[PDB]
């Protein structure tokens, strides 16, 4: 089953890179967005055999899937919530070094003690999984409001893929971060250490590492494959 | 009444005598000529800085200068080699669809919407672009402008009417007619003699500049005729139109020598301009590309795949190095 | 009425012309397409050290 | 008409310090380039000063350097040259010359009528060989000057320029590359070299062409003028 | 860009790039709207606040932190197929229809088939304006709404009539992903720039959904 999502985690992904990068022109602000997370998955996939150096770029990744997934929700927002005041493409490629370089800041301790890993773990729960989300939620929840204003045909159809998308982040996420969180209480003292108890939970980490890897190989599908703008692309292509 | 009945009679002696001259096709004598290859030509500059879609483009006569026309208002002069901006023009009114280059260089004019053909002198003792004249008289747009010389402007509009101006009185010296549709473009002929223009209601008259009398028709096409080119040694003109093909027509024989139709192509043709030598034939169409067509054995030879939207202009310079193609994505791109 | 008189005149014009056959006319489009076609930096890809791209 | 003129010369103190004003009317100084070029008395022009369009760049002869600073006033259409202390070397005529850089320009067309400033008490060298030149009316004229450095470049363009100057007035162009007649001249000047040697042809002189002859490279800065050729009557 | 002039040249390309780039900023926040339909149709007096500036006639009358430009191409008098192609960017169509003007209401519905239903069109909104409701409910008491529309079935109401003629215009869409923003207006009413901009309001948020691929 591991085998499989791999090529599927190269496939998906190949395509959606590919197909921004043919482009002759400028690409939108959500498209150079979506196109450096496409890379960002990119990069995580072809770690899973090897998982199933190479410790320090995952980190890069995983963190890359957060931020700028975080990072599209917000461009989502400002397009649709504050559209009359935005009226008018705009390089965006400032904020992209960030996110990556906020990869490289907590990265370094990957290739390069007790107290340093503790702040890499409150670091990775602190401003990985919980902001992300909360600004994912924020956005896409105003964006829903104003839909609901909205008129036409488009609207529900939109609420549906909003819902979809963030429910899809948080039930393919939160196991690792809920058990990330568990072992930080443990360690910080909260709890009691048991050698079964100790393999469940990394059997947990095991599995929840796993579906982190299946949302990595559905960000295609559910950021690209679902839009109009994307399939004339690849019809064309 | 009668005169209907002449009329009609009148058109049959001409196809008989047009089908007499008829003796074999241009494939049939030219089917041992060797094929011209595969014409590979890459991109060699991409000339940005236009924010709307350009509609029409202009070489200059020294080969070297560039003009284009855009919708944002907007009449650029490039330094073709370097990619430079020599001069940047605002114009009054955004909606442009025609721009022309004087032989000389010193002058460069412009139209569109407005029915105004608008004529820009660049070597001005000021250093700044001015607007000499303003032609106006047109009832309609303006689709097409060229300069016979410094104080001569043949232009076409959708009036159903071309003209012969004169920069310097501003007055309209000669005034064509006989077309029954709008008029979408015009060339003039090499030596400066004869031009030909193409209309929306399918069909190509040879015009009389000095005499201003219609000489020849040219019918064949079943749509409007978008494009239209002279032959380099100004016996043959090419025309591009919405049916999906373009034709070759020979003045002396008075007749059509090829088509240029393919099964794969379906949307219309918006330019068309010949090689130095006259044997490519490029046009581009709305499906996002230039084909290049071997004039003399209708065999495409090639393509010219960019731009990310219709291709609306294209052109071939004097010295034939190069080829320079525009389209509604706001980029030029110079082929070599 | 008068609209027409014009019309059957101008075709008069058009139909009093001196024309040649196709395959003299055809034949002449191949003999000046291929004199100068050694001037054709198009047809022929040019050396590069001559190419002003 | 254009018209550029100048104001701010006298007699000055040595080590005193003046400004000189340059106030054009009659073109669109927004987007020309300006120079400041100066004539010892009886000497020859020497380039002092530029500043472009925009004021984005600055150079100096390396004579003035720090001394001399130049400035520009777009929206007042001025421009303005500021010396701080003035040495006995300084005394001459200041003239103000415009300069519009394009593909195919004539960039020194039009000079100032310049301005009398009195002070109480590498390179590339272009020389002219003959400093006089006898002739009458009618004869073929001709009149050369060589350079250090090959002023042919790989563009292909040689930057060579010729200016004439009559007695009591300002100079006036006459060939900007090499053989491009200066718009207004008429066409009897002719100008022609290669890399190294120049030469400038005159046919049917007339009675309006008695003056002095400078040659000038604009390859590469600091501009450098010739000595000067002078046709006697 | 070696040589001294040569160098002078590529600055003068950068600024003169700045002033082009700059006025693209400038002229950014303009909505570009087209005018369309017949003669005496209140296609000239839509807004009072006109400020105008043979050919093209321009309004550029701006409001709440936008500006609005009305593009009027009538007078051409020539085939819509060759020039439509210019305005293929506009934000929105506004178009105008006189109720009170039985023999052009024809006109006015064939006009609409075939600006709707053009292929460069296919996704440009259309704010439909129905203008001069007091004439119309004038005129109908002395005519009834019968000899324009012959299966014309409903009660001789001013509300049923106009809810009707709406229809018609509506049924005219045959495609979705248009939306149509249908008004009534009269002489005597100011606030119909509210209108306009309420509505490209939505045709913008409808746009933007495209683009961040939400839809």
């Amino acid at each position: 089953l591991y085998s499989l999502l791999f090529l599927l985690g190269l496939l998906g992904n190949g395509a959606v890179a590919a197909v921004l990068l043919s482009r002759r022109t400028a690409l939108s602000s959500t498209d150079t967005f979506l196109l450096h997370l496409a890379v960002a998955d990119t990069l995580l996939v072809l770690t899973l055999p090897l998982w199933a150096v190479a410790g320090a770029l995952f980190n890069i990744n995983f963190y890359a899937g957060a931020l700028l997934l975080a990072c599209i929700s917000f461009d989502r927002y400002l397009n649709i919530v504050h559209a009359t005041q935005l009226y008018r493409p705009a390089r965006v490629t400032l904020t992209c070094l960030a996110v990556w370089g906020l990869c490289l800041l907590f990265a370094l301790p990957d290739f390069i003690p007790q107290v340093g890993r503790t702040a890499l773990r409150v670091l990775q729960l602190v401003a990985g999984f919980l902001l992300p989300l909360l600004v994912m939620a924020y956005c896409y929840a105003h964006i829903l409001a104003v839909l609901l204003v909205s008129r036409g045909q488009r609207r529900l159809r939109a609420m549906r893929l909003v819902v979809v998308v963030v429910v899809a982040f948080a039930l393919c996420w939160t196991p690792y971060h809920l058990v990330v969180l568990v072992d930080i209480l443990m360690d910080l003292g909260a709890l009691a250490r048991n050698c079964g108890r100790e393999s469940r939970v990394d059997v947990a980490k095991s599995v929840t590492s796993g579906l982190g890897y299946m949302h990595c190989c559905l960000n295609p599908l559910l950021y690209a494959f679902v839009g109009v703008k994307f399939r004339e692309r690849m019809w064309m292509l | 009444d009668q005169l209907r009945q002449e009329a009609e009679q009148l058109k049959n002696q001409i196809r008989d005598a047009r089908k007499a001259c008829a003796d074999a096709t241009l494939s049939q004598i030219t089917n041992n000529i060797d094929p011209v290859g595969r014409i590979q030509m890459r991109t060699r500059r991409t000339l940005r800085g236009h924010l709307a879609k350009i509609y029409a483009m202009h070489w200059g006569t020294d080969s070297r200068l560039l003009v284009s026309a855009s919708q944002d208002g907007k009449l650029i002069i490039w330094d073709s080699y370097t990619t430079n901006k020599v001069h940047a023009i605002p114009l009054r009114s955004s909606w442009v669809m025609t721009c022309a280059y004087a032989p000389s260089g010193n002058y460069v004019a412009c139209g569109g919407l407005d029915n105004i053909c608008s004529i820009y002198n660049l070597k001005t003792r000021e250093g700044n672009v001015r607007v000499s004249r303003e032609l106006a008289g047109h009832t309609g747009y303006l689709s097409c402008c060229r300069f016979l010389d410094d104080n001569q402007i043949v232009t076409s509009s959708g009036d159903t009417t071309c003209a012969l101006w004169d920069i310097e009185t501003g007055q309209q010296t000669t005034t064509f007619t006989g077309h029954t549709g709008d008029v979408m473009s015009l060339s003039l002929a090499p030596d400066t003699r004869l031009f030909v223009s193409g209309a929306c209601d399918a069909s190509a008259k040879l015009w009389d500049v000095r005499e201003g009398m219609c000489r020849q028709t040219f019918t064949g096409h079943e749509s409007d005729i978008n494009a239209i080119c002279f032959f380099p040694n100004g016996n043959a003109f090419a025309t591009g139109s919405d049916d999906a093909t373009c034709r070759l027509f020979d003045l002396r024989a008075d007749q059509e020598l090829m088509t240029y139709s393919h099964d794969n192509i379906i949307c219309g043709i918006t330019s068309v301009s010949f090689s130095k030598s006259g044997r490519l034939l490029l046009a581009g169409y709305d499906d996002f590309n230039c084909n290049v067509w071997d004039a003399l054995k209708a065999d495409r030879a090639g393509v010219l795949a960019g731009h990310d939207n219709r291709v609306s202009c294209l052109g071939v310079t004097d010295d034939g190095m190069a080829v320079a193609t525009g389209s509604w994505d706001s980029f030029l791109k110079i082929w070599n | 009425i008068a609209q027409a008189r014009k019309l059957v005149e101008q075709l008069k014009m058009e139909a009093n012309i001196d024309r040649i056959k196709v395959s003299k006319a055809a034949a002449d489009l191949m003999a000046y397409c291929e004199a100068h076609a050694k001037e054709d930096p198009l047809l022929t890809p040019v050396p590069a050290s001559e190419n002003p791209f | 008409d254009v018209q550029l003129v100048e104001s701010g010369g006298g007699l000055v103190q040595p080590g005193g310090s003046r400004k000189l004003s340059c106030s054009a009317s009659g073109f669109a100084f927004s987007s020309f380039g300006m120079h400041w070029v100066r004539q010892a008395p009886e000497k020859g022009l020497e380039w002092v000063a530029y500043i472009s369009s925009g004021s984005g760049t600055i150079y100096y002869a390396d004579t003035v350097k720090g001394r001399f600073t130049i400035s520009r006033d777009d929206p007042k259409n001025t421009l303005f040259l500021q010396m701080t202390s003035l040495r006995s070397e300084d005394t001459a005529m200041y003239y103000c010359v415009r300069s519009i850089y394009y593909y195919g320009s004539s960039p020194f067309d039009f000079w100032g009528q310049g301005t009398t400033l009195t002070v109480s008490s590498s390179d590339i060298v272009m020389t002219q060989a003959t400093s006089s030149v006898p002739v009458t009316p009618g004869e073929s004229v001709s009149i050369s000057c060589r350079s250090s450095k090959s002023l042919l470049h790989s563009n292909g363009n040689t930057y060579l320029y010729w200016f004439l100057q009559r007695p009591g007035q300002s100079p006036q162009l006459l060939i900007y590359r090499m053989s491009n007649l200066a718009s207004g001249v008429p066409d009897r000047f002719s100008g022609s070299g290669s890399g190294t040697a120049f030469t400038l042809t005159i046919s049917r002189l007339e009675a309006e062409d008695v003056g002095v002859y400078y040659c000038m490279q604009h390859l590469e800065y600091p501009l450098t003028f010739g000595a000067g050729t002078k046709l006697e009557l | 860009t070696l040589s001294a002039e040569e160098r002078a040249a590529l600055e003068r390309s950068k600024a003169i790039e700045k002033n082009l780039k700059e006025d693209g900023i400038s002229a950014a926040k303009d909505v570009k709207l087209l005018l369309l339909g017949a003669d005496n149709s209140g296609k000239s007096t839509i807004v009072k606040q006109m400020k105008i500036i043979t050919g093209i006639v321009e309004t550029h009358f701006t409001f709440k932190n936008l500006h609005f430009r009305l593009f009027d191409v009538g007078g051409q008098r020539s085939e819509r197929k060759k020039w439509i192609h210019c305005f293929e960017d506009v934000t929105a169509i506004i178009f105008c229809v006189d109720l009170s003007d039985y023999n052009r209401m024809h006109e006015s519905l064939m006009l609409f088939d075939s600006i709707c239903n053009n292929k460069f069109f296919i996704d440009t909104s259309i704010i439909l304006f129905l203008n001069k409701k007091d004439l119309f409910g004038e005129k109908i008491k002395k005519s009834p709404l019968t000899i324009c529309f012959p299966e014309y079935t409903g009660p001789n109401t001013y509300e049923d009539a106009a809810a009707y003629i709406q229809a018609q215009f509506e049924s005219k869409n045959r495609s979705p992903n248009k939306e149509i923003y249908c008004h009534m207006t009269c002489a005597t009413d100011t606030n119909n720039a509210q209108v306009i901009f309420d509505a490209v309001t939505d045709i913008i948020i409808a746009n933007n959904l495209r683009g961040c691929g939400l839809y």
